[PDB]
């Protein structure tokens, strides 16, 4: 019971590069769809497959192609990637098409960024900042802050780890990153997160705190010619220990 | 299952008059299922250039078809319609009565 | 206007012979075919010239894709029915949907299914339920009625969308559908002796022909003929009654067509 | 042409009621869908209407008026989990979905005991940034962007400590400038009069 499974979740592309998005559904559905989602407008259909063995264009098919390999799989192909194709791509499926009340089931989405050059791709710099002693005595709580700064594009996943296990309670992460230079079109990004715990939990010296940022960047096949290190897909983290 | 035999009606497009070109119709209707064979006969021989409409559907779930060919009726030539169906043991021939 | 209707039929055959298609769908406005699709061409095509000239290729491209999906759905449903019936061999599955825009302005709507040419499921859009003829249909009825939203969708389509499509097609083919060709009526004598009242050359096909004996009509003796297509877009019909040689009676043929009544006294 | 319209953004308070409108002008009508989409996640089906009237479904209800060509999604007893985008879509005569641009719903938490304060966080030996935390203020306070190009200020963020059933708003500002101080970090924002500034 996987539902709709599409891969990959993130991908950076150079202009002219080819790319294939995969989509599989294990719900025995007949109709499958590929959408793109852009800020300020509704979902726009690229291509669709009413049933196994047939496909047709949607509203914005130019630059794309599809293949309904079988009843389960519906791949989306970008042969010559263009900057206008920077978007979030969603694959969907439904039991049938043409029936009125049938709803769509969406995949988790694929975020694509297409760049003229990879020279502006940067992984994040991650730092952890320990709680204020004034906060601890005033509120009996302790807030740690994690800053991930200078990354591009916005393909990051931030998580907190307490004593080796990921936590979600008491965590707040900015839903949108900030542009470090908002007047620039290629501005690098910053992201902040907080983990708030009780003063007693922070004052145990054996408790371990770590903020982790998964960055999705280049792979081995991407050409790199800059003097700095190749900004590959990587995990950048920073840690802190409780103190008494 | 219930199978319905076709109703066969042979007639001319216009009121027939000897020596005047007309059209010989064979309207086959009310049958089920849809597989059916229809041939127009002239003096017992099958006419070649015979046209027919597409298979048509009725509200009662039966089907109908119109087979026709252009002709000029005389007094010596006899015309008929030959229809074969799953509900029929032998092909049924209906003569054009005038 | 007169009463007009829009109807769409589907036919599915489980084990057709080599040439015959397993799936066919045809649409009608009144008695005129407007559209067609089958599993051999796998294309949605017009069957009336006024349909081809008023619908852009995007319409035919879209419904070609839809019909290909509906073809597969019809096959799955037929496989389910014939398995639950435990029937071997070739069997048929049929669907009929449509609506009527009546003369006074009221509307009707209907949706039915058939198995082997007999009623199977019949939709009631006022009670929002399906009428089942046997226990195979009863199983389908329970599955379809568990989806309340789909019942509401079918009601809205029959009462709103179907009528809207009908008015649209009625405008496209108004030169054909809204015209009137009055019949030519004659009376003959034949020893079957019976009086034959014959009409031909009329459109629309709807016509009423009866015999009257001394100003009184008795439908028991009247033999009614079928309304038959002549092949040129017009129709013909007839009605016969047997003569009483033992008493004198005034016989007359009555023909009503498109708001005009006609009487031929013998 | 075919058009769907819904507001870009709506803000309401936790526990209150919010009504998200959707108007449509389409070629025919075969139903109206509402979808929910949390940030960075997939849209999920909420409701569907074809005939006129109100349909209820838990805390959510969907209304449709075919003659007016408008629908609303009604969310009662708002919770923080309801913060998301809500997408309205209509099937036209050819069963094609026309999607609205979506409405982002922002929920303000009810801060029981506000304790607004700006705290200086401890420096990291691996970074040159100084970091200040504005926290525990009421949901009516807005956090303005930085006027200085070398000072970075994030928007407010509501955090939930489930173990204590406690929520709090916070915003972060940081910089590596020599004159950056927490006392002046949020000077471009209107902060509460009683904001606590612990002495350095
Ligand atoms: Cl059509
Ligand atoms: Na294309």
């Amino acid at each position: 019971n996987a539902g709709v499974t599409q891969t990959p979740k993130f991908q950076v592309l150079k202009t002219g590069q080819s790319m294939t998005l995969q989509c599989a559904q294990d719900m025995n559905h007949n109709s499958m769809y590929w959408y793109r989602q852009d800020p300020g407008m509704g979902l726009r259909l690229i291509y669709y497959s009413a049933s196994e063995g047939t496909t047709d264009k949607g509203e914005v098919p130019n630059g794309y192609n599809v293949s309904r390999l079988n009843k389960r799989e519906f791949s989306l192909r970008l042969e010559s990637a263009a900057p206008s194709q920077t978007s979030v791509y969603f694959c969907a499926s439904s039991v049938w098409t043409g029936e009125g009340s049938g709803e769509l089931f969406f995949g988790e989405g694929s975020r694509l960024t297409v760049l003229e050059d990879l020279k502006n791709v940067f992984p994040p710099e991650v730092a952890v900042f320990e709680p204020s002693e004034a906060e601890i005595s005033h509120t009996q709580k302790a807030t740690l802050v994690c800053l991930a700064t200078g990354f591009y594009p916005d393909h990051v996943e931030l998580s907190w780890w307490v004593n080796g296990k990921e936590v979600h309670s008491g965590v707040c992460t900015d839903p949108q990153p900030l542009k470090e230079q908002p007047a620039l079109n290629d501005s690098r990004y910053a992201l902040s997160s907080r983990l708030r715990v009780s003063a007693t939990f922070w004052q145990n010296p054996r408790n371990h705190f770590r903020c982790q940022v998964q960055f999705y960047g280049l792979s081995e096949n991407d050409e790199w010619t800059q003097d700095r290190a190749k900004p590959v897909t990587q995990i950048v983290s920073a840690e802190a220990w409780g103190r008494a | 299952m219930i199978q319905r035999t076709p109703k066969i009606q042979v007639y001319s497009r216009h009121p027939a008059e000897n020596g005047k070109s007309n059209f010989l119709n064979c309207y086959v209707s009310g049958f089920h299922p849809s597989d059916i064979e229809v041939d127009l006969l002239k003096n017992g021989e099958r006419i070649e250039k015979v046209e027919h409409s597409d298979l048509s559907f009725s509200k009662d779930w039966s089907f109908y078809l119109l087979y026709y060919t252009e002709f000029t009726p005389t007094e010596k030539d006899e015309y008929a319609c030959r229809v074969n169906h799953v509900t029929l043991s032998q092909p049924k021939i209906v003569k054009w009565d005038r | 206007m007169r009463t007009h209707s829009l109807r769409y039929f589907r036919l599915g055959v489980s084990d057709p012979i080599h040439g015959v298609p397993e799936f066919i769908s045809v649409g009608y406005v009144d008695s005129h075919p407007i559209t067609t699709y089958d599993s051999v061409t796998r294309q949605k095509e017009p069957r009336a010239p006024w349909m081809a000239e008023n619908l852009a290729p995007d319409h035919w491209e879209r419904y070609t894709q839809l019909l290909r999906g509906w073809q597969q759905m019809f096959k799955v449903e037929l496989k389910r029915l014939q398995r639950h019936y435990n029937h071997s061999g070739s069997h048929t599955y049929q669907r009929m949907i449509g609506c009527e825009l009546l003369e006074d302005g009221s509307t009707t709507g209907f949706l039915q299914y058939a198995y082997d040419g007999q009623d199977f499921l019949i939709f009631n859009k006022d009670t929002l339920s399906w009428l089942a003829v046997d226990n195979v249909a009863h199983t389908i009825k329970q599955a379809w009625e568990a989806n309340q939203h789909e019942l509401l969708y079918q009601k809205n389509w029959l009462e709103e969308e179907c009528i809207a499509w009908l008015k649209r097609f009625l405008e496209y083919g108004k030169d054909t559908l809204q015209r009137t060709e009055p019949p030519l009526v004659r009376v003959n004598r034949k020893e079957t002796t019976a009086l034959f009242c014959k009409a031909h050359g009329f459109y629309p096909p709807e016509i009423y022909m009866t015999w009257m004996k001394n100003g009184e009509e008795i439908v028991q003796e009247i033999d009614y003929g079928d309304i038959l297509p002549s092949g040129d877009g017009t129709y013909q019909a007839w009605a016969s009654i047997e003569l009483d040689p033992q008493s004198s009676n005034l016989y007359s043929c009555h023909v009503e067509h498109s708001g005009v009544h006609m009487v031929l006294q013998v | 042409g075919q058009n769907i319209d819904q507001p870009t953004e709506m803000t309401a308070t936790e526990g209150a009621i919010v009504q998200i409108n959707c108007t449509y002008q389409t070629s025919g009508f075969n139903g109206l869908f509402w979808y929910q989409q949390h940030a960075g996640e997939a849209p999920t089906f909420l409701s569907y209407n074809v005939l006129d009237g109100l349909e209820e479904k838990g805390r959510f209800s969907s209304f449709l008026s075919r003659s007016k060509g408008y629908s609303y999604l009604l969310l009662k007893e708002l919770q923080m989990k309801d913060s998301a985008s809500y997408l309205c879509a209509v099937k036209d005569s050819n069963y094609q979905l026309i999607w609205g641009a979506g409405t982002k719903l922002i929920i303000k938490p009810d801060i029981q005991n506000p304790d607004p304060a700006v705290y200086q966080l401890r420096d990291s030996k691996s970074s040159d940034k100084s970091v200040c935390l504005f926290t525990d203020f009421d949901s009516q306070t807005n956090v303005s962007q930085s006027k200085d190009s070398d000072v970075y200020i994030t928007d407010k963020c509501v955090l939930d400590m489930r173990s204590m059933d406690f929520k709090s708003n916070s915003a972060v500002a940081w910089s590596n400038k020599s004159d950056f101080a927490c006392a002046n970090a949020f000077n471009n924002s209107i902060i509460p009069e009683d904001t606590f500034f612990p002495s350095p």
